[PDB]
């Protein structure tokens, strides 16, 4: 019943027969065959694959985050905020660290404080450079300074991210908007911001399953060590761009998914097989399913 | 926030030429110096920080509903202490009545 | 005070001869004390004695003005208004009467009667009054006229059979028996148009508490306030958080409606008008660091600034008078057109005064009613905002809809009174408004005597209002105030139709299956087996645990008197906002009213159980809750609460913790044997199998083993603060375990209702199966009444031959057995018996 | 246990037989017994039953 | 236990995706499941050619060997979707009868005990919060159902064989052959190629 | 600083506004008495002894209403259109030196608030004083000013317009006298005590698609519901 695989009650059979849209589905799977069928042998790397389809964004690395009215320049002292003074120490550390990385001119009078979850870092197996080169590659429109990685507990890390004034100047004829509204609203782009997965899917486990096919010498066997990917959450097109995956087999448990993507023929052998899953073992006649 | 000086009310917040100037209803405008650029904020885990469980941690070896251990106290040397489990990692702290605190709090 | 007595060392009570059927004998005790239904008696006794002359004399004074309607006739000219004002005096109500032939002189109305011709068996209801009528002039001048009325009938009440105002009180078993009366049945039923109908308890949320709850709202928080009593009126407030970032507070009452108000406007009324005062009412603090005030400072801020659509005159004002002006012309129903009495000083002072003398009686009773706590008002509701705001930080979870932590159970004499209430203004108060109206139309208000006054009194009460309060109370009782036709199955089942507890009347799909489970907080309160097997009602309907019981309301005013006489305690007056979060005082609380604050919360419910236990000092039914998460102590004597008697479990570890420190102050010694200065952990029950002995002797009964410390009350919320073992043989295993220290010890069968411990072996059973026999046992054919020859019933059984059972259960010394000891082959005989089928012997 | 009759008490809205043995009517053929009839193909039955035996009539139409 | 002694000394890791909370359930419902040898004492105490219990089980009359296994060696786990029991007494105590933040795997639904040695308290009231559940998805089950089957029927009933083995509604072609192979469903035989 | 309350500046207040100093005296206690018993002084409730007396934040909310209109006036220039209470007499200067009035006038908030929460703790009886004296000490400094001579006519009538006001506001608090109850519009008028017209629906507990247990979409008969029994 725990929200994402919701199979309790009467709910998957309501999700099919109502025609819900995907937003509405609260059990939706997918199950992906790796693109080589060597690498479906091995378990590790079906596991490291399935570790890297997993939709980690910004925002659950973080701990606390704070929006402040600062702008950076590295000559003249700007007012800063007294709780975060300190962040000066690590301010000079990263400036003769990136010499490439100067701030720019147009450095806008908004700025973004992020305090990162080390614990959330290490669980993940997350290094902070993957979530740097994440963000300033998504988000060319601001300045992005971060302490270093350190290993000792009590010390944090903090990623402070300041915007641009090319930010605001994105759309401003709309004037329906303050400084703040823009600054406000580019905290929720950030934080939303893909780190290492794809949208859409929770938890990619991996399975084991069998399946048949033709030797050489035209015996039909079952092969039970085949390595798949079963991920919680549907994105057939997200898979569909990975090239750790076979985009011809990906099968979505959703609908509304496969309807989008494939067509109608697809869709209505997608109602089958999630009719089929509903009724169990004691289940109907295909003719009734048809 | 900022307080009006005249009439006590919450001042209004508003940006000029890279400043903020707190405005109120009753025409008393102020700037903030440095303690006013904090515009918003937020704190996730809220529901396991060791800001929450303060004082149910300090009221843990009092509570007889909680689980003890067999474990001496290496403060006071009592054989007995009181063992919690806090948060979706299931923190483990061992208290005792004497202030001892397991994770040196 | 501290406890000052003492007993024997827990060292030495000897219990290794204790079993499991000696422990029997205390629940025995427990049924003993209680009865099986004697809360229902109770509590109607109250609402008769208490409860209505309370609501009649204090909650009913009417006094209202009208425009006069009159012709030109003299000086009815110069006089606009009357103002009827009235009070009544004396209240009581007597036994069922009915009158023999014609113009008798009413004679008894004993129950069989009623029964069998229809009757209503209730008793006759007699008030007195003082009138008071003011007629105004225009010139400014006025005349008062004032009335006295001797005591009249106004209509009859039902009486509940059994209790205090019953015929078949005054009678013996054998009188009983003998004029139509089962002799062995306790009662609790109302006897109306021949029909025997069961008042059921009813469910209902804890008052005095802040139920917070997720939903544009974003959040919600509910506070029903009773300025305490079971019979006062209630005000709840809803403090909403909207999607929009606006906090509001609606107050509902008998004077307001669904009118939203900004929350901080209602801190102007009352004289707080400064915003930093306001915002340290929620987060008791502008001085502090913590990120719990940055956040809630961040929302309340907002809120300030957010335009109420309805409230925008006012929104920006800091004269609290035009604020309460505002208001008052907004709810008041007689203010038709706005400006036209802003002319008139007199009437703006009018609107004014009316409007406080309304908000400090609406606005949270429980604090007070009066103008001298309206600032004791506004930091109690600067706490329930705070508390809300814990809950859309997500640090703390909404409450629990199904605990019973914050539930009570409600049976007749509480229900009977809400009835009464929207009953006796519309049967009784309507005609008689509407009586003094026509007759100061048709006549000139000086012409008026005192006999005038007086029969247009009664003259209007005529009896289409004396069969409108008695035939509306017969209404109430029989459509359902949750009521049911007592069905005469058996006797098991008259008894577990007066152990029932009925939920009020959704049809959201999680909070339609959380509700008919089994919650945790229900083991020796609600029955776990017994329910509905089948159909919409199953888990719905609600059955007592056999030691269960329903608490009546107590001596309040006793216990804080004593707590603000306490040196622990600080009055409220007497500490500030910051004083309580910088020196992490914890408040106190008496049902539901904050007093006062202390520097140790366990300390003082600690000290306040063991003044519980000698019981001269706090009454025994006292709920002493110490909540470890926000370090709050709460007392609770109100009535509706739930206790079941827990045996006392104490144990050496005082002297054990002692033994430690000198075991370790010799090791530090260099001392070679350092561990024999140790002692072992002892904790055990001071119940001993001599006691046993006693109680089925009748010479010791559950009001002594409280009386002795050794059995107490608990109520499911002081539960939280209890770790029971739940069975002596599992004390006795953790005798000497000091890593599992029991406080109290139960009785394992205190955990089933009374039909489910008919099924012998149940725990051998699957209990779903034990949930059947609950529902079977309360349908089996039976001697279904020991009056049955004096009754007309319809679709009624009477089983000649019953037996007790050769594996009889306790279930068997409170309820006469129904069926037979049948020999029963199992075996397979040509096939009859498959499917759930039987095969019985013709003979 | 209940058996009535080719006749008895009748609605005088619908024409139908009253409901159950205490207003000594009919039982019901509810909506779900329409189903399974219908799923059989036993359509004569259904004549006999909701329209020889509950309230069938002749309706004119131009 | 010796899950406990992991956690109590901060050995227990959880993988990528889970919460040590989440892998601590998993490892707990995993190590409480009974092994295949459980049947050794109840077959060591059963005569196979006579014992009734068996034999209705065995032949597939009545019953199933989760049931021989409750009633004769243990209930074992109480899990209400596929999980422990949830504390709801109060932030960590499953029950009036166990401590805060319990360990032991008897407070959260491990029940020791068959049925023919009888239930403690607690266990009995762990098994009637499972039985409850029994007598709640039977009552939903005919509502639930009803709703389902109501809307089903009312959208398929106008698809009907046509004279083409076709199914159509009224013209309009739902399949252009029945099942798509225009048999009955009655008349089917299972057969090995 | 050692402050001590000084009884003369009542005196002195209450005789430019031709009204009796226990007018004065008695702001935020004026609720529940007539304002005939008020002027005389008669019932005059005795002084606080607690932090939560509602007659401390009565006064103090008197104090701020001065302080938040005196502003209005003082900063007149920066409201896009000013408030209607200042308006009608600053109607007639010019732009330029209505752009004044901050620089010519003083500050009269100096250290209120700091203090009064100080006195409200410590002492509740001296904070009644403290913002009693306070409001009439702050409306002479407005009065008994003399430079420059365009502003004095000008803040003059705005100190006694006020200061009237907070008492009007005060006693408009007080027991009404007589007059015809039928201007609200209605026939009806009811009090405070009344329960005549109480809400029914109060009396009981304040406040509270598909039922997914009712067997709504099942046509089976209610007196055969037994098929349905878990078995
Ligand atoms: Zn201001
Ligand atoms: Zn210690």
């Amino acid at each position: 019943v725990a929200g994402g695989t919701n199979k309790s009650g009467i709910v998957r059979p309501q999700e099919i027969f109502s025609a819900k849209p995907v937003e509405a589905e609260q059990s939706s799977e997918m199950l992906l065959r790796l693109k080589n069928p060597e690498v479906e042998t091995n378990k590790t790397y079906a596991q490291e694959i399935a570790n890297s389809i997993e939709l980690i964004t910004f925002e659950r690395l973080i701990l606390q985050w704070h929006l402040l009215y600062e702008t950076y320049s590295s000559t003249k002292k700007n007012v800063m905020y007294p709780d975060f003074a300190s962040d000066v120490e690590w301010m000079t550390d990263f400036l003769e660290n990136h010499p490439l990385l100067q701030p720019p001119e147009d450095i806008a009078n908004w700025c973004i404080r992020l305090e990162l979850n080390k614990t959330t870092m290490i669980l993940k197996s997350i290094s902070l450079e993957s979530i740097i080169n994440s963000l300033r590659a998504k988000h060319p429109n601001t300045y992005i300074m971060h302490s270093v990685e350190n290993t000792a507990s009590g010390i944090p890390i903090i990623i402070r991210i300041y915007l641009r004034e090319s930010a605001f100047r994105r759309s401003t004829n709309t004037r329906m908007a303050t400084d703040e509204k823009i600054a406000v609203n580019v905290v929720d782009k950030l934080l939303n911001s893909t780190i290492r997965g794809i949208p859409g899917i929770k938890n990619a486990n991996v399975v084991k399953l069998m399946r048949h096919r033709v030797d050489a010498q035209g015996k039909l066997v079952r092969l039970d060590n085949i390595y798949a990917i079963k991920t919680n959450g549907t994105n057939i097109f997200g898979a569909m761009l990975d090239d750790n995956i076979d985009p011809y087999t990906i099968v979505s448990s959703s609908i509304g998914d496969t309807m989008e993507l494939y067509g109608i023929e697809a869709a209505r052998q997608k109602i089958i097989s999630e009719i089929r899953t509903v009724m169990g073992d004691k289940g109907p006649n295909h003719r009734h399913l048809l | 926030m900022k307080i009006c000086k005249a009439c006590s009310s919450c001042m209004v917040r508003t940006y000029v030429d890279g400043n903020i100037i707190f405005r109120c209803s009753c025409g008393e405008s102020v700037q903030g110096d440095s303690q006013n650029l904090l515009v918003s904020s937020k704190v996730y885990h809220t529901g396991e920080m060791e800001d929450k469980y303060k004082i149910f941690i300090k009221n843990a070896p009092f509570d007889p509903t909680n689980c003890q251990i067999k474990k001496d106290c290496p403060n006071c040397h009592l054989d007995y202490l009181t063992q919690i489990c806090i948060g979706s990692q299931k923190i483990i702290i061992l208290v005792c009545r004497c202030g001892y605190m397991s994770n040196r709090g | 005070l501290r406890p000052q007595i003492t007993y024997g060392p827990i060292e030495t009570v000897d219990n290794e001869e204790l079993t499991e059927a000696d422990m029997l004998s205390f629940i025995s005790a427990a049924v003993n004390s209680t009865g099986l239904i004697g809360y229902n008696i109770k509590s109607f006794d109250d609402l008769m004695d208490n409860g209505i002359p309370q609501i009649v004399k204090q909650m009913f004074n009417v006094d209202i003005t009208y425009k006069d309607q009159r012709d030109h006739t003299e000086i009815d000219k110069l006089r606009e208004s009357v103002q009827i004002q009235f009070n009544f005096t004396d209240v009581n109500i007597e036994r069922p009467q009915h009158r023999n032939y014609s113009q008798g002189n009413k004679i008894n109305l004993l129950p069989n009667k009623a029964r069998l011709c229809g009757l209503s068996y209730s008793g006759p209801v007699n008030l007195a009054a003082e009138v008071i009528l003011t007629a105004h002039y225009s010139n400014g001048r006025q005349e008062v006229k004032r009335a006295s009325i001797p005591p009249f009938q106004v209509s009859t009440f039902p009486i509940m059979r059994g209790s205090n105002r019953c015929h078949t009180h005054h009678l013996s078993k054998t009188a009983k028996k003998e004029i139509g009366e089962d002799p062995n049945e306790p009662g609790g039923y109302f006897i109306a148009r021949g029909g025997e109908w069961v008042v059921d308890l009813l469910e209902n949320i804890r008052f005095n508490t802040l139920h917070i709850h997720y939903h544009n709202e974003i959040i919600r928080g509910e506070f029903i306030s009773q300025p305490g009593g079971a019979f006062e009126n209630s005000s709840q407030i809803i403090i909403r958080y909207m999607t929009t970032g606006a906090i509001t507070i609606e107050i509902n009452s008998t004077k307001f409606s669904k009118l939203r108000i900004p929350w901080y406007l209602i801190f102007r009324m009352f004289g707080m008008t400064g915003d930093d005062s306001i915002i340290e009412q929620v987060v008791f603090d502008l001085e502090s660091n913590s990120l719990v005030n940055t956040f809630m400072i961040e929302i309340l801020e907002k809120s300030i600034h957010v335009l109420d659509p309805i409230f925008q005159p006012v929104q920006h004002e800091l004269n609290r008078e035009k604020i309460i002006q505002f208001l008052s012309e907004k709810v008041s129903k007689f203010v038709s057109n706005p400006s036209a009495y802003k002319s008139d000083e007199n009437a703006v002072q009018y609107l004014n005064e009316r409007q406080l003398t309304i908000l400090d009686k609406i606005l949270l009773p429980h604090m007070g009613q009066t103008a001298d706590t309206r600032v004791r008002k506004l930091r109690f509701l600067g706490l329930l905002i705070h508390k809300i705001l814990l809950v859309i930080m997500n640090v703390f979870p909404p409450t629990d809809r199904d605990s019973y932590r914050t539930k009570r159970v409600h049976g007749s004499g509480v229900s009977l009174a809400k009835a009464f209430k929207a009953i006796f203004n519309t049967s009784v108060i309507a005609p008689i408004i509407n009586g003094f109206k026509e007759l100061l139309k048709q006549t000139a208000f000086e012409e008026l005597t005192q006999r005038n006054i007086i029969e247009a009194f009664s003259a209007a009460l005529s009896k289409n209002t004396a069969s409108d309060l008695n035939r509306s109370m017969e209404q109430s009782i029989i459509s359902g105030v949750s009521t049911q036709s007592l069905e005469r199955k058996n006797l098991l089942n008259t008894i577990s139709a007066l152990r029932t507890v009925n939920t009020h009347n959704s049809k959201q799909t999680e909070r339609a299956d959380m509700m008919r489970r089994v919650h945790a907080s229900y083991p020796g309160y609600i029955c776990v087996a017994q329910s509905a097997d089948t159909g919409e009602k199953v888990g719905m309907s609600k059955q007592l645990a056999i030691t269960a019981n329903v608490c009546t309301a107590g001596e309040v005013l006793s216990l804080k008197q004593r707590l603000l006489s306490d040196p622990a305690i600080q009055q409220l007056a007497d500490v500030s906002n910051k004083d309580i979060v910088r020196k992490g005082l914890a408040r106190v609380f008496i049902n539901g009213e904050w007093i006062g604050c202390c520097t140790n919360a366990f300390e003082l419910a600690q000290r306040y159980r063991m003044l519980r236990r000698e019981g001269k000092v706090v009454h025994p039914h006292t709920t002493i809750y110490w909540d470890s998460m926000v370090d709050e102590v709460e007392f609770w004597l109100d009535v509706g609460r739930l206790t079941r008697p827990l045996l006392i479990v104490d144990n050496n570890i005082e002297k054990y913790n002692q033994a430690c420190y000198k075991a370790a102050e010799a090791r530090k010694k260099g001392d070679k044997d350092w561990e024999k200065h140790k002692i072992p952990f002892i904790q055990n029950t001071r119940f001993t199998p001599q006691m046993a002995k006693d109680i089925l002797a009748g010479t010791l009964t559950l009001e002594d083993l409280v009386a002795q410390g050794i059995c107490e009350f608990i109520t499911p919320e002081e539960a939280e603060n209890c770790l029971v073992a739940f069975s002596i043989i599992e004390l006795r295993k953790h005798k000497h375990d000091v890593t599992r220290r029991f406080t109290h010890v139960d009785v394992p069968q205190a955990i089933l209702g009374l039909a489910a411990l008919v099924s012998p072996y149940a725990n051998c059973t699957q209990p779903a199966r034990v949930t059947y026999e609950t529902n079977q046992g309360r349908q089996t054919g039976g001697w279904y009444c020991f009056s049955w020859p004096y009754r007309v019933d319809m679709n009624r059984f009477f089983q000649f031959y019953n037996e007790m059972p050769l594996v009889k259960t306790i279930a068997h010394n409170y309820v006469i057995p129904n069926g037979l000891n049948t020999i029963v082959a199992y075996m397979i005989y040509g096939g009859y018996n498959q499917e759930d089928s039987v095969i019985v012997s013709q003979s | 246990r209940y058996a009535v009759a080719s006749y008895g008490p009748t609605d005088a809205l619908t024409g139908q037989p009253l409901d159950g043995k205490r207003s000594h009517g009919g039982l019901r053929l509810g909506e779900m017994e329409h189903w399974v009839l219908t799923a059989q193909g036993a359509m004569q039955t259904i004549i006999e039953k909701s329209h020889d035996d509950s309230d069938g009539c002749i309706s004119y139409i131009c | 236990e010796e899950i406990n002694n992991r956690l109590l000394h901060g050995d227990i890791m959880p993988p990528i995706g889970l919460t040590t909370h989440d892998f601590y359930e998993k490892l707990q419902l995993n190590a409480l499941k009974f092994p295949d040898r459980i049947l050794k004492p109840i077959m060591n105490s059963i005569n196979p050619e006579t014992n009734g219990l068996f034999q209705m089980v065995a032949t597939g009359a009545k019953g199933s060997n989760p049931n021989m296994i409750h009633i004769m060696a243990g209930i074992g786990q109480i899990e209400i979707n596929t999980q422990r029991i949830q504390p709801q007494f109060s932030f960590g105590r499953t029950l009036v009868y166990y401590p805060r933040f319990a360990l032991e795997a008897q407070a959260y639904g491990f029940i020791c005990n068959s049925y023919i040695a009888g239930l403690t308290s607690p266990e009995f009231i762990f098994g009637e919060m499972n039985g409850r559940f029994d007598l709640i998805n039977k009552a939903l089950s005919t509502s639930s159902t009803g709703y389902a089957n109501r809307k089903a029927i009312f959208g398929l009933q106008s698809c009907i064989v046509d004279y083409y083995r076709r199914v159509s509604i009224d013209t309009r072609l739902v399949q252009q052959l029945y099942g798509e192979d225009g048999l009955d469903a009655r008349q089917l035989e299972t057969v090995r190629f | 600083e050692p402050w001590t309350f000084d009884y003369g500046k009542i005196i002195k207040t209450a005789k430019i506004l031709d009204i009796s100093p226990a007018v004065i005296e008695a702001i935020g206690a004026m609720e529940g008495r007539s304002y005939a018993d008020i002027r005389e002084g008669q019932g005059a409730p005795p002084p606080p002894t607690s932090m939560d007396d509602p007659r401390l934040m009565a006064v103090d909310s008197a104090v701020r209403i001065f302080l938040y209109n005196y502003n209005c006036l003082r900063h007149v220039s920066t409201f896009n259109k000013p408030p209607i209470h200042v308006e009608r007499l600053v109607k007639h200067l010019s732009y330029e030196e209505k752009e004044d009035l901050e620089k010519v006038l003083p500050n009269v908030v100096n250290e209120y608030h700091t203090t009064f929460k100080h006195l409200r703790v410590t002492d509740p009886a001296s904070a009644l004083l403290y913002s009693i004296e306070f409001l009439c000490i702050s409306f002479l400094t407005l009065y008994e000013i003399k430079e420059p001579s365009w502003v004095v006519n000008i803040v003059r009538e705005f100190a006694l317009t006020e200061l009237n006001t907070i008492i009007q506001s005060e006693k408009l608090l007080s027991k009404p006298g007589a007059f015809n109850f039928m201007i609200f519009g209605e026939d009806f008028v009811c009090s405070g005590e009344d329960s005549s017209m109480d809400d029914i629906s109060a009396y009981s507990s304040p406040g509270l698609l598909d039922d997914p247990f009712s067997i709504e979409d099942v046509d089976i008969s209610l007196d055969v519901l037994d098929n349905l029994a878990p078995q």
